[PDB]
RNA sequence: ACCAAAGCUAGCUCAACAUACUAAACAAAUACAAAAAUACACCAAAAUAAAAUAAAACAUUCACCUAACAUUAAAGUAUAGGAGAUAGAAAUUUUUAUCCUGACGCUAUAGAGAUAGUACCGUAAGGGAAAGAUGAAAGAAUAAAAUAAAAGUAAAAAAAAGCAAA
RNA sequence: ACGAGCUACCCAUGAGCAGUUUAAAAGAACCAACUCAUCUAUGUGGCAAAAUAGUGAGAAGACUUGUAGGUAGAGGUGAAAA
RNA sequence: CUCGCACACGCUUACAUCAGUAACUAAUAAUAUACUGAUAAUUAACAACCAAUAAACCAAAACAACACUAAAACGUUUAUUAAUUACAUUGUUAACCCAACACAGGAGUGCACCAAGGAAAGAUUAAAAGAAGUAAAAGGAACUCGGCAAACACAAACCCCGCCU
């Protein structure tokens, strides 16, 4: 189960947003930039005894923002589930 | 006047 | 772990945190309570192991071995001469194994017999000049050994091996106790050369 | 000394003797019976 | 009135024991020893019914005098209802007046 | 618990009667 | 440790140190789905994770990596002959997530042997054997078998 | 209109109401909790 | 109504009601709203080497136990310090004055792990 | 080393499991404060995996074997506990003379009961605790009556408890002629 | 024949004596919202008892009414009293040490409320129960023996007409 | 002694009123959520120790409502119904 | 047929898995979220705990441009001290709360009116009387204290009393 990550249920908006609203010219983008938290640190996963995650945290990092990213880009140009990406 | 008793419940136990 | 009984007990030959017990007498029942003679520890002459004679019922007058003593009603058994027959097997189609056990005999039914003439005897307790507290007889005016019976977990000091996770007797009579005046924490940190330099603050106490 | 009454069972059977063959439960309830001995007698 | 239906053990009680032989021995101990102590000494109870009689308002009042300041609380105030309730009763109640 | 003697054997003598009665002795 | 009144700390208390620790976990198998770096624990109420942490790093010089931990409240529903509630006590059951790669399984306990099993059931037979023969052959209708005639 | 569920519950209330500290903060909880434990009650206060 | 036999703990409260379960606290907090803890606090486990320990949990049964005898402060004086003074009576060297050669103490507030005030946990 | 809260594998299907008697007090005092320091993680090791082979026999539903061995370690645990102890009061007397470890006085609260209030560590005096200072250790007069309703309470069961044994006494000597 | 009925025990009550009087447990936490190790304070307080009743009403009065001086007399006296109901002394007298303590008190609708101040009823102060019966042995439950006697039913619904009986 | 967790009134801290006509957020108008309870019929040991169905009034205000606190009986509170 | 999801307050395990229901609970069975036994569970990022001391500070929130009266909660900056060092403690289940009950009642907030929740009928016959609904020849208040209720209407007026909300 997720729960064991872990993951913890949350009900609230569930909002799909690209950086701006959908009135706005710009529906694509070209690059992100992510500064990690001081709770991320190599010396604080070397106290934690953590030496392999830290490469693992930038994995989990990039992979949750930039499929949101371009998720909300499809979906702000209108493909969804049934209506699948063409390119 | 407006006379009203109220009931009384019995014990669990019974 | 000491099972607490109710102060109104019925006492059945069985243990006090028994399945038979528990089905014999459920934790929300209390019975009658029984008359029972004020015995003393010091005036308590029949141990289990020695050999008794019945004094009433029908097989009377037989000498058997003490098993069991239970001081609450003053109770002791012995082996297989006041029996009645009990089965023990039981099923919905079958039965079997009818074993005869035991009845239970009072402190006034039996008295203990000394080895030398196999008769009973009256049994006084006495203070020898050697600092030995014995059992001796007035009727023939002998002494009677302690009954040594074995005990009930059933593992004898004669025949025994030590395994992995057990110490030899050279390592459990080691004596290594060096008796000063230092604390066992402090023993601990100068064996290990832990070095510890700052020192506690003032802290109230009220 | 508390005293209390043990032939109350002589005492009640003593007047429902005499009421053995009524019908209903004059024959059995002792309050009913007493009243109906009395006017049988 | 159901009765109990087996035989109750027999009292087998001994009109020769040590109590109902000297029962009342020393009755006459003033009239048959040259008076020095009276019947009353013989008597055995309450501090305050040693050798003394009366009905259940002066038992009462005679308890209070004598032990009324060592009593417990909830006796003692007990003691002063019931010592209030017999005065009220003898004194306002009755027929014969 | 009534204490007496006298109300036990009186229903004695009425339990033998009622033993009498239900089985007759030859 | 648990039940010992500790020092009380301030700017320059050296360091607190337990020899003798009061603690005692068990090593429980989860009754949910759990991954494979996941060793569950149950620790006493006085535990926190750094103790655990420390627990494990040095009795048992385990690379835990992290520490979750929650508390179980015991059911207080039952009712005893006197009407009075009987209330199991609350425990608290800890995760640790191994540092280094390590995979850790529940090993079975209880391992069933062949030879017990065989014993088993040749005394079943055997029961089945006994009451079998015990039982009373329907041409006799209920009449004793002992006695010969 | 319907009577009967007066008692609403809240536990910051049943604490400041009935509460230990509510109890021992004046004389009068102060003999009541005299009067509880000589009347020998499992529970003194909420 | 509501119970009052049953404890009152922090799962019976409202949100702004957390109460702990008996654990010590590790730390203060600090500036930006977070918790600091301190490594001084903490308490550190001293375990030994085990290694070389040639001991095991139980006993051989053939062993005999002893005659309860125990340890009390006259004893443990006779064992640690009377042939001390003893010596230095007999050799003439006793000194009333400073006795802390013989492992008294005058003062507790000096070394480390204290009896009175008790400062080692255990 | 994830293993020590398991027995070995060849004992884990084992019907009956023996071991050793439980450790002595003497046999404790015998031993230094090292041999004493070490045994303690020695037998908290072993009953850390007594207590994980009972929870999982309760898990699987079957029986422990043998559990007196979780017993016998509770008992030298105990033991070992109680010669550290005693040399630690033994110490405590020789040096300071104090029997209690732990400062305490013995106040009067306002129930009128006798307490044993001890003392705990604060980092600033009494007389500027707020939390200290709103307690109350003195009795006010109207905690007396109470106090006699106590002592008054505490005679009468006393006394009802005396009449107990002496009728069961008395009963006793009137069932049993043996005199 | 069901329903049922009977045990003798737990224990209580009144006194006497008595050390002299808030039992045991107190490892940790306990007047933060009790069982929550840890921060610059506030802590604290006292001011008559009243009335239900009696005087057949009720205003003055109404002993006892949670303050030691006990017993035998003085004495229910002198006195105080809408001089009514009622209240009520003192001066002055008597009181010989210890054991002989148990019960013409109860036996589970009685005796403490108590198997227990627990369930339960109440927000709270507070109120507050009923419940046990075989036997030497149930490690003698293909278990054995005494009543089958209350009311209520079945065995066995009723046949003109009547306080149901004589 | 114990009670303002229901209710009467305050004190802090928050949250709600969609649509339509209107220069209006006007102690305006229609009608929702929401709040009260005019009339009738059932119910009357009932679903309920005050309810259900139909139908009604207010619905940007002297409006409802959440949490916490206060006013305690010779009194409190009250747009007086003792 | 449509009161569903979650959170706050409140109840504490009533939640989940396996097994049993002759009886105990469901106002009846089937069986079981409501009974019995055993074993497990709710893992923090959401929430609780989460600086003081002086000084600059009149200029509302209502899409806030700028205004009205009833004059309006909601904030930064500067200066002095703020242990400094991973991982602290606590709430995480539920068919649930208050109403004596598994009660047609009373319940705050954010979302949508179904993509989520459930079943009015245990099985028959279709007597009277009762409750609810639909329809009705001609009449259209002639019934009744009253046009109360109902109705294919849902309009215009006259008085008494209180200005009006
Ligand atoms: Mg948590
Ligand atoms: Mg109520
Ligand atoms: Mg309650
Ligand atoms: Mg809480
Ligand atoms: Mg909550
Ligand atoms: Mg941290
Ligand atoms: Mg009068
Ligand atoms: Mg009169
Ligand atoms: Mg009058
Ligand atoms: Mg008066
Ligand atoms: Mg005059
Ligand atoms: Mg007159
Ligand atoms: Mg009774
Ligand atoms: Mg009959
Ligand atoms: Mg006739
Ligand atoms: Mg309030
Ligand atoms: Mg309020
Ligand atoms: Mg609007
Ligand atoms: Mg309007
Ligand atoms: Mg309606
Ligand atoms: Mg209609
Ligand atoms: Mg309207
Ligand atoms: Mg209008
Ligand atoms: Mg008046
Ligand atoms: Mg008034
Ligand atoms: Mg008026
Ligand atoms: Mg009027
Ligand atoms: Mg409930
Ligand atoms: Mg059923
Ligand atoms: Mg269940
Ligand atoms: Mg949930
Ligand atoms: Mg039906
Ligand atoms: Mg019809
Ligand atoms: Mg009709
Ligand atoms: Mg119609
Ligand atoms: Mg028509
Ligand atoms: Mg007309
Ligand atoms: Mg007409
Ligand atoms: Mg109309
Ligand atoms: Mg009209
Ligand atoms: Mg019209
Ligand atoms: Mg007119
Ligand atoms: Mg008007
Ligand atoms: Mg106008």
């Amino acid at each position: 189960k997720p729960d064991k990550l872990p993951l913890f249920k949350r009900q609230y908006e569930n909002t799909i947003f690209i950086g701006s609203k959908t009135a706005d010219p710009l529906c694509y983008g070209h690059t992100q930039f992510h500064l990690l938290p001081d709770k991320l640190k190599r010396e604080k996963l070397l106290k934690q005894n953590c030496a392999d995650q830290i490469e693992v945290v930038f994995r989990a990092n990039a992979i949750a923002s930039l499929f949101a990213w371009t998720g909300a880009q499809a979906m702000y140009q209108g493909f969804w589930s049934e209506a699948d990406v063409t390119r | 006047k407006k006379r009203f008793t109220p009931p009384t419940y019995q014990p669990k136990y019974k | 772990s000491k099972v607490t009984l109710p102060p109104n007990y019925r006492y059945g030959m069985s243990r006090p945190g028994s399945l038979s017990d528990k089905r014999k007498n459920p934790p929300g029942t209390r019975r009658r309570r029984v008359p029972v003679e004020p015995i003393s520890d010091e005036d308590w002459h029949l141990f289990c192991g020695d050999k008794v004679e019945i004094l009433e019922g029908k097989d009377a007058g037989k000498q058997g071995k003490v098993v069991q003593v239970i001081r609450q009603r003053n109770w002791v058994v012995v082996e297989g001469l006041n029996t009645h027959y009990r089965y023990v097997g039981k099923t919905v189609d079958y039965r079997g194994t009818m074993i005869p056990s035991e009845a239970p005999l009072l402190h006034n039914q039996v008295k203990l017999v000394d080895p030398t003439d196999r008769k009973p005897t009256d049994v006084e307790w006495r203070f020898t000049e050697a600092g030995e507290r014995v059992r001796v007889s007035t009727r023939s005016g002998r002494i009677i050994p302690k009954p040594e019976f074995p005990r009930a977990d059933g593992i004898v000091p004669e025949t025994w091996i030590d395994g992995p996770k057990d110490t030899s007797v050279e390592d459990a009579l080691e004596k290594t106790y060096v008796p000063r005046l230092k604390t066992l924490e402090e023993e601990v940190m100068e064996a290990m050369g832990i070095q510890e330099t700052r020192r506690h603050k003032k802290v109230y106490w009220y | 000394l508390r005293s209390r009454v043990t032939d109350r069972y002589w005492r009640v059977q003593e007047v429902l003797k005499h009421a053995r063959h009524f019908r209903g439960r004059k024959n059995r309830c002792y309050r009913l019976a007493v009243r109906a001995v009395t006017r049988a007698f | 009135f159901h009765v109990r239906v087996t035989l109750p053990p027999r009292k087998v009680v001994d009109r020769w024991n040590e109590k109902r032989a000297m029962f009342g021995v020393y009755d006459n101990i003033g009239i048959l020893g040259n008076f020095e102590k009276h019947p009353k000494e013989l008597i055995k109870g309450p501090i305050w019914l040693r050798g003394w009689k009366g009905n259940e308002l002066q038992r009462c009042i005679r308890k209070k005098r004598m032990v009324g300041n060592r009593m417990f609380i909830d006796d003692l105030h007990n003691l002063n209802k019931r010592i209030s309730y017999l005065y009220k009763h003898f004194n306002r109640h009755g027929k014969y007046r | 618990a009534k204490k007496g003697f006298r109300a036990a054997y009186r229903f004695q003598k009425e339990l033998e009667r009622w033993r009498l009665l239900r089985c007759p002795p030859p | 440790a648990r039940n010992v009144l500790y020092p009380l700390y301030q700017l320059g208390n050296p360091q607190l140190r337990v020899f003798r620790t009061n603690f005692f976990i068990q090593l429980v198998r989860p009754g949910t789905a759990q991954p494979e770096d996941t060793v569950q624990f149950r620790i006493p109420m006085e535990m926190t994770r750094v103790d655990l942490r420390n627990y494990l790093e040095r009795i048992y010089n385990v690379p835990v990596a992290a520490v979750r931990t929650r508390v179980q409240y015991g059911s207080n529903r039952r009712r005893d002959h006197r009407n009075i509630r009987i209330k199991k006590p609350d425990y608290k059951v800890a995760y640790v997530q191994l540092a280094l790669g390590q995979t850790f399984t529940f090993p079975d306990l209880f391992p069933e042997r062949k030879g017990a099993s065989v014993d088993v059931d040749v005394r079943d037979q055997v029961l089945e054997d006994q009451r079998q023969k015990h039982s009373p052959d329907p041409r006799r209708g209920g009449v004793p078998g002992w006695f010969g005639l | 209109k319907a009577r009967g569920n007066e008692y609403q519950p809240s536990n910051i209330k049943r604490k400041h109401k009935h509460g230990w500290v509510r109890r021992l903060r004046t004389p009068t909880g102060v003999q009541v909790i005299l009067r509880r434990m000589h009347k020998g009650r499992k529970s003194l206060s909420h | 109504g509501a119970d009052r036999m049953s404890k009152w703990t922090s799962k019976r409260g409202p949100r702004t009601f957390c109460k702990g379960r008996g654990a010590k606290g590790t730390g203060f907090h600090g500036r930006d709203g977070k918790f600091v803890q301190i490594k001084e606090m903490i308490p550190e486990l001293v375990v030994p080497e085990l290694a070389g320990f040639k001991l095991k949990p139980y006993v051989n049964y053939r062993a005999p136990e002893g005659t309860d005898t125990p340890l009390t402060a006259k004893q443990l004086f006779l064992e640690t310090a009377a042939p001390a003074i003893e010596k230095d009576f007999k050799a003439g060297t006793f000194d009333p004055e400073h006795l802390e050669k013989y492992g008294f103490e005058p003062t507790q507030e000096g070394k480390l792990f204290q009896l009175y005030p008790k400062n080692f946990p255990r | 080393g994830l293993e020590e809260f398991f027995d070995d594998p060849k004992n884990w299907g084992e019907e009956k499991v023996k071991s050793g008697a439980s450790w002595t007090c003497q046999q404790l005092r015998n031993k230094s404060n090292e041999d004493l320091h070490k045994l303690w993680y020695v037998l908290l090791k072993e009953r850390n995996m007594l207590l994980t082979l009972e929870q999982e026999a309760k898990r699987q539903r079957l029986p422990m074997p043998s559990p007196e061995r979780l017993e016998k370690v509770v008992d030298s645990m105990d033991a070992l506990d109680k010669v550290v102890q005693e040399r630690e009061d033994a110490l405590r007397l020789l040096q300071t003379g104090q029997e209690k470890a732990r400062p305490g006085a013995w106040r009067r609260d306002i129930f009128g009961r006798i307490i044993w209030h001890k003392f705990k560590q604060w980092p600033i005096p009494w007389y500027l605790n707020k939390k200290y200072n709103r307690k109350r250790f003195f009795a006010m007069p109207y905690v007396e009556r109470f106090v006699r309703m106590r002592i008054e309470k505490q005679a009468r069961i006393k006394a009802r408890k005396r009449s107990l044994e002496r009728k069961k006494e008395k009963f006793l000597q009137e069932k049993f002629p043996h005199l």
